[PDB]
């Protein structure tokens, strides 16, 4: 049962390492957009 | 770089709002971000003196 | 569900009093459902909450 | 004389846990010897996102 608890580990492990890494990519793709994102007032006025 | 993804579609839902000849993509993120450890972004703090 | 916090999630000084201050809000603003008001979208949106 | 109509009994209107809507509440199995229990504890194999 050994085995099947360290195969059921690292699945489960790689396959949150690879959903947390799609949350990650999905974050900074909007951490960037709100960097470069001024507010509505600014472009308003523009 | 308009040479990427040519060919590859599928439909799939979510809304849309209509707001004068302007057609917008609407779309939260608490589905993404429900159970997790980081703050959600678009929650922000702002000062005021 | 207001602020973003779990069980497992350390919580900070300002954390729990704005927390706090939430209660101390909210549990004057609705202890009573039925006692104060009727309208159907303010009972329907209590539901949804 | 005197007259004594027909005796009328309460005919009882039955009732069962699963008819009702609270066991959409729970998910109930039955144990046939729980009595043996000394305590059992339940594991939650819970994954962070």
């Amino acid at each position: 049962i050994l085995n099947v608890e360290a195969m059921h580990t690292v699945l489960r492990a790689l396959k949150n390492t690879a959903d947390a890494m799609e949350r990650g990519l999905i974050h900074s793709f909007l951490q960037t957009l709100l960097r470069k994102a001024p507010p509505y007032f600014v472009v308003q006025t523009l | 770089l308009s040479q990427a993804g040519a060919h590859s579609l599928t439909p799939l839902s979510m809304d849309v709002i209509r707001l004068g000849e302007k057609t917008v993509i609407m779309e939260n993120l608490r589905r993404v971000y429900k159970n997790t450890d980081t703050k959600d972004p678009l929650e922000r703090n702002v000062d005021l003196t | 569900v207001e602020n973003a916090t779990l069980a497992r999630q350390a919580l900070n000084r300002i954390q729990r009093s704005n927390i706090l201050q939430s209660f101390k809000a909210k549990m004057l603003a609705t202890l009573f459902l039925l006692n104060r008001t009727r309208d159907r979208d303010y009972v329907l949106k209590f539901l949804t909450r | 004389f005197e007259a004594i109509f027909g005796t009328f009994c309460n005919r009882l209107e039955w009732v069962y846990f699963l008819t009702s809507g609270l066991a959409a509440a729970a998910h109930a199995i039955k144990f046939h010897d729980l009595n043996k229990l000394t305590t059992g504890k339940m594991l939650f194999h819970v994954q962070v996102p």
